[PDB]
């Protein structure tokens, strides 16, 4: 069939540049052109334009001229997207896709599933710098949990970039654990919480420690969560 | 110049839905309409090509309609797997470019309503010592996957310093979300209380904390 492989995720700062690749295989690269479509988080599809696979001539939709350059390397069957003066609004997933034939065998393209889109390359434009989290204990409370149980947790505050791993009691405590997806603040820093529901009769007998690992900043925190 | 789609649609399993796509004479009417399905975390997938044609693999449950000013995607025998964003696409001959509709997020209510469980944590003493104060409002086990969160300082609303996550599907197929209120230790200490108020399906759950 028709295949499209897109380059890995990219984290850049405002004003920087990014080169994104789309390598095609399983068909004559010159038979179908390549279109570029972007999608901002929780937003619709934006048709950026296209590149002619035989002549290499690009065509950009309004607003995509200058800052966005469509390129080709026909010897390795690869289409490229270059973005300069990166803005925070450029954050999103960039898809490469085959475009219908200009004249020959249009029906076959649609019928035999030649309409294929790549997996997409996420481009994150952020002003934030690598930062380890500040981990705070969230002291047990029985006010919002089942009878004879208390909820305790850890606030994993102000880290960048994602991810962090959270475990409890060095992996010995797995039942009743709920690690929530992160919030992204206006500062460009993430925060998340991990909560665990334990028996109320185990507080002050059983020690509870959240183990927080943030590989990008090379930070590991073991935070003891004590009853207040 | 534009393709107009309603932002949302809903239905229960087995039901039939019709997603609309409005345009003009230069976009729809003379040019072919294409329909794409975008499932969470995946690329758009072709559903309908050339107004009403189904490519191989597309279930007969999906059908496309086309009039002069308008276009439509009908979904028969609705299943929970149909919960996705649906986009209509056409070629603008006057501008020589592809235009997409804003998309219709279709929700399939394949489960009974589930009320949210809410836990509110006050700022830790350790955090106050680091000159920061964060209130943590954790929302879980709710269905459908949409909530609205509102914070209160004493009895009045708070907009500043509020960050709420988008809802996310848990392992148990129910949804979770979190909301955070950023305060100075001074604001925390000078107010009688702070509340996290969670609204879901016309019902409200409120939790309050005091220094």
């Amino acid at each position: 069939q028709v295949h499209l492989v897109q380059s890995g995720s990219e984290l850049k700062k405002p004003g920087a540049s990014v080169k994104v690749s789309c390598k095609a295989s399983g068909y004559s690269f010159s038979r179908y052109g390549i279109k570029w479509v972007r999608q901002a988080p929780g937003q619709g599809l934006e048709w950026m334009g296209w590149i002619n696979t035989r002549s290499g001539v690009p065509a950009y939709a309004q607003g995509f001229t200058g800052r966005f350059v469509f390129s080709l390397d026909t010897s390795v069957d690869t289409a490229f997207l270059e973005i300069s003066s990166l803005k925070t609004e450029d954050t999103g997933i960039y898809y490469c896709a085959t475009r219908p034939p200009r004249f020959y065998d249009k029906t076959e393209y649609w019928e035999d599933g030649f309409d294929v889109w790549g997996r997409g390359t996420l481009v994150t434009v952020s002003s934030a710098s690598t930062k380890g989290p500040s981990v705070f204990p969230l002291a047990p409370s029985s006010k919002s949990t089942s009878g004879g149980t208390a909820a305790l947790g850890c606030l994993v505050k102000d880290y960048f970039p994602e991810p962090v791993t959270v475990s409890w009691n060095s992996g010995a405590l797995t039942s009743g654990v709920h690690t929530f997806p992160a919030v992204l603040q206006s500062s460009g820093l993430y925060s998340l919480s991990s909560v665990v529901t334990v028996p109320s009769s185990s507080l002050g007998t059983q020690t509870y420690i959240c183990n927080v690992n943030h590989k990008p900043s090379n930070t590991k925190v073991d935070k003891r969560v004590e009853p207040k | 110049s534009v393709l107009t789609q309603p932002p949302s649609a809903s239905g229960t399993p087995g039901q039939s839905v019709n997603i609309s796509c409005s345009g003009s004479s230069s976009n729809i009417g003379n040019s072919y309409v294409y329909w794409y399905q975008q499932l969470p975390g995946t690329a758009p997938k072709l559903l309908i090509y050339r107004n009403n044609r189904r490519p191989s693999g597309v279930p007969d449950r999906f059908s496309g309609s086309k009039s002069d000013t308008s276009a439509s995607l009908a979904i028969s025998g609705l299943r929970s797997e149909d919960e996705a964003d649906y986009y209509c696409a056409t070629w603008d001959d006057s501008l020589s470019g592809r235009l997409f509709g804003g998309g219709t997020k279709l929700t399939v209510l394949g489960q009974p309503k589930a009320a949210p469980s809410v836990t509110l944590f006050p700022p830790s003493s350790e955090e106050l010592q680091a000159n920061k104060a964060t209130l943590v409002c954790l929302i879980s086990d709710f269905y459908p996957g949409a909530v609205t969160v509102a914070w209160k300082a004493d009895s009045s609303p708070v907009k500043a310093g509020v960050e709420t996550t988008t809802p996310s599907k848990q392992s148990n197929n129910k949804y979770a979300a979190s909301s955070y209120l950023s305060l100075t230790p001074e604001q925390w200490k000078s107010h009688r209380s702070y509340s996290c108020q969670v609204t879901h399906e016309g019902s409200t759950v409120e939790k309050t904390v005091a220094p």
